[PDB]
């Protein structure tokens, strides 16, 4: 919409192709992580952590 | 059902205590007379009211 | 240890007899236990002077009758009670009471001297109710504090008294009805702190609120062996009711108390208007107006500049 | 433990398939707050195998209904042991015990 | 954040504004009582003994 | 007021009127922009609407007058 | 009057965890009420040391297990919580821990400091069970009072700590549970007059003589209400004016960063530079001029 098109016009904010769908902790809880579990797909690469 | 007994237990007339039959000038000083141990709550005596 | 002392706020005080003195904040654990340490005070250990001993001549005991009254002998013993007495410097003054006519008998009956202080003398002690018969008493005042009435008072007075003399249920202390109570109190984040609210009232021959003062030292007495902009200032210096401070600035660029303060009185007094004499002109300007030398200023000119 | 108890407790909480159950016996040889290794007693014994038995408690881990399941051990160390005691108890048990 | 200023612009607010407290099933036209809160700190809800 | 409607509703005479003319009434300090006749006691405008009525000063009839009032100061003043 | 004030009078120190205080002269009443007022300020209010953050190497989490160790690490966190150790003068002792082999790691396993007295050597920590079993703690000991929980120190503190760092609640309140009684006291000629024994029992870390000295000293002091109580314009930089662009070419070129660097110079260190009746048309109309002096600047 033009209005924030002129926001993208002022400051030339590029926000990319790039959508957020992080989880995140359902407000209202405390504690403490107690496991980290990786099942990664079969024959597609694997990464440093797991 | 709390109140109510709390009320009938206020309200007695227990032939015994102490101080059965005295005067008294007014419903406080009823109040300090229980409130000092001088007396007790269910017990008969003659009094005053407005 | 970093203790919330408190510091009382408000009493509420009725009348001449009553007061609520509440108080905020207090630590929990706190409220409650002054709120009570307090009240075993009032009740039995504050100290006054009260009726004790009671002689009316022609009586027997209180059972009886007495003609030319309206009420029991009783009634007139319940008036006692209910009267308020001050003994100033004495320890036992007796008084009398002596009376005639049709109609009550008033606190200003009795026979005092300047040491014994009544606060009610509107207080009735008996009515008459013929012309014919009349009330002839004599009181008596004693001091100490507390309560204690004539059912135990004779468990402690042994004497063998002749007949003809009566004895009621002293009233020592002051308070006649007291009563506290916890509210909840809020420190802006802690909002688990407690009120202390107290109701109050007693007999007159004291102030409500000096009880307060006077009781609670008794506690404490007891544990010390246990602690142990301006208009004309918008305006030219030719209207502001003075004249030797007005013809003689504009001729250096300054037609106001603008740069008038920023610039300094040696060289503002040094210019051939000015002088050694200004300065009681500007220094006594700048004592009721604040500003100061070389002071900046925050909004000094509008769009309007004219002379004279 | 509950002190007013109803002689149902050791029979309920043994069969209830969370505590450990001596199949064999012995002294305790090593004791961890991890695993148990148990020697069999050598009446119980057997030629075949050398007879030394192991348990592996199952620690902090989560039930169906987000609550906690873990095993605790109650023997000490160098102890005569029976047969078919609680060598382990369970999460809401006290030495064979129900403990609610 | 739940900063600062957030409780007292809100204890501005509930002040003089009223509320609604149902149970079901409300069985009467009393099911369902207007009521006037008073902010407590906690996780439940109390309610006067004669209602 | 704070707590009953008891000491309106014996001037008004009816359990929903009461809210009618407040509906009417306190309208006209939220978004009106004015201010009330009693003194405030920083209170919410739907019982400083309740005060202005419970103090005799208000029932339908005399809200209708300053309605009326208000629009014959902008119909001359226009012409 | 016939007022009579007490005296403190009797230590009878019957363990270190079990003690008796007798009180004396109270006149009639007042035994009720010092034997109750001290007792509910006497069960909240006592300052001590208790211990706060055990933190082991090797272990990430109070859920985590180590070998070696008999028992699991939230307990020993609870086996933690009852330790009586009396320090002086600071509010923060970080005491070290070691042992090899079998053993039972106790509580006469810290190296000690000067003015740190624990009071109970004798309590069990834990139960090392194995040959190699090794466990080290570094705990942070505290002087407190009242008490505070794991998660009251976390949203009060935003700064974040290292990991491994195991809170444990605070259990600062050193007294554990008391009586009294109202018996009479032997004055002759005052034959009313009644005596005060007020037994403490507690853990250690506390004289109990000194335990009332302080009780006093709360209340005495909450009677005292009582007993007497009845420029924007000067940081504003230089882009918001609008400014000509031959003279913002100018005050770029003479190095000046805020509105107050440059009155603090004056008009005339401005007429070197190349390419004053704007700055006399602008200045005199949201409240300002040229040539006025500045003092203690910056204010950062």
């Amino acid at each position: 919409t033009p209005e924030e098109k002129l926001l993208r016009a002022i400051f030339g904010e590029k926000a990319s192709d790039v959508k957020d769908s992080s989880l995140r902790v359902p407000n209202g809880v405390s504690g403490t992580v107690i496991d980290v579990q990786v099942f990664t797909r079969d024959g597609v690469e694997k990464d440093k952590r797991a | 059902q709390d109140v109510v007994l709390g009320l009938y237990y206020m309200t007695r007339d227990c032939v015994n205590a102490k101080g059965e039959g005295m005067v008294l000038t007014g419903p406080k000083e009823a109040e300090r007379l229980y409130r000092s141990g001088l007396a007790s709550l269910h017990a008969r005596v003659k009094v005053r009211i407005t | 240890t970093e203790f919330l002392k408190p510091r009382l706020v408000d009493i509420e005080q009725v009348s001449s007899t009553h007061a609520k003195v509440t108080l905020e904040p207090l630590e929990r654990g706190f409220g409650h236990t002054l709120g009570n340490a307090l009240r075993r005070i009032l009740l039995s250990s504050m100290p006054g002077c009260a009726v004790t001993e009671v002689e009316i001549d022609g009586v027997l005991h209180e059972y009886s009758t007495k003609e030319g009254v309206q009420e029991d002998i009783l009634e007139i013993l319940l008036n006692l009670k209910g009267l308020a007495v001050r003994v100033q410097g004495k320890d036992e003054v007796i008084l009398t009471l002596n009376k005639s006519g049709i109609g009550p008998v008033t606190a200003a009956d009795i026979t005092h001297d300047g040491d014994v202080e009544i606060v009610k003398p509107q207080h009735v002690i008996c009515h008459l109710t013929d012309e014919n018969a009349s009330i002839s008493m004599r009181i008596k005042v004693q001091r100490g504090r507390g309560y204690v009435p004539a059912s135990t008072r004779i468990h402690s007075e042994e004497d063998e008294r002749p007949i003809g003399r009566l004895l009621v249920d002293a009233c020592y202390s002051p308070v006649e009805r007291i009563a506290y109570n916890v509210e909840a109190a809020r420190v802006e984040q802690r909002t688990d702190l407690d009120k202390l609210v107290i109701e109050m009232e007693t007999n007159g021959t004291i102030d409500p609120e000096e009880a307060i003062r006077r009781a609670a030292t008794i506690l404490a007495e007891q544990l010390e062996a246990f602690v142990d902009f301006d208009p004309i200032l918008l305006r030219p210096v030719d209207d502001l009711e003075l004249v030797r401070s007005a013809n003689c600035l504009k001729a250096e660029a300054i037609h106001y108390i603008g740069d008038l303060v920023q610039r300094t009185e040696v060289e503002l007094l040094k210019t051939p208007n000015l002088g050694k004499k200004s300065l009681t002109e500007i220094k006594d300007v700048l004592a009721s107006r604040g500003l100061s030398l070389g002071m900046r200023l925050e909004n000094w000119p509008p769009a309007s500049i004219a002379d004279e | 433990k509950p002190l007013v108890g109803t002689g149902m407790e050791r029979a309920v909480a043994v069969d209830s398939g969370v505590t450990a159950v001596a199949k064999r016996g012995g002294v305790v040889q090593y004791v961890d707050a991890s695993r148990i290794v148990i020697k069999v007693n050598e009446d119980e014994m057997y030629p075949g195998e050398a007879g030394i038995d192991i348990y592996n408690l199952t620690k902090y881990t989560r039930s169906n209904q987000n609550t906690c399941i873990n095993q605790m051990p109650c023997v000490s160390l160098g102890e005569p042991v029976e047969r078919g005691d609680v060598l382990a108890d369970g999460p809401s048990t006290d030495l064979g015990e129900l403990a609610l | 954040r739940e900063e600062a200023v957030v409780w007292d612009i809100l204890d501005e607010v509930i002040r003089e504004h009223p509320v609604l407290l149902n149970r079901a099933p409300t069985l009467h036209r009393l099911g369902i009582q207007a009521f006037e809160p008073v902010l407590i700190e906690g996780k439940a809800i109390q309610l006067h003994p004669l209602v | 007021a704070r707590v009953t409607v008891q000491d309106a509703v014996e001037k008004i005479g009816n359990r929903f009127d009461l809210v009618l003319v407040a509906a009417r009434r306190a309208r006209q300090m939220q978004v009106g922009g004015k201010d009330p006749l009693v003194p405030e006691e920083n209170d919410k405008t739907t019982v400083i609407a309740l005060r202005e009525i419970e103090e005799g000063l208000i029932n339908n009839q005399i809200l209708d007058v300053r309605e009326r009032q208000e629009q014959q100061e902008q119909e001359a003043a226009e012409l």
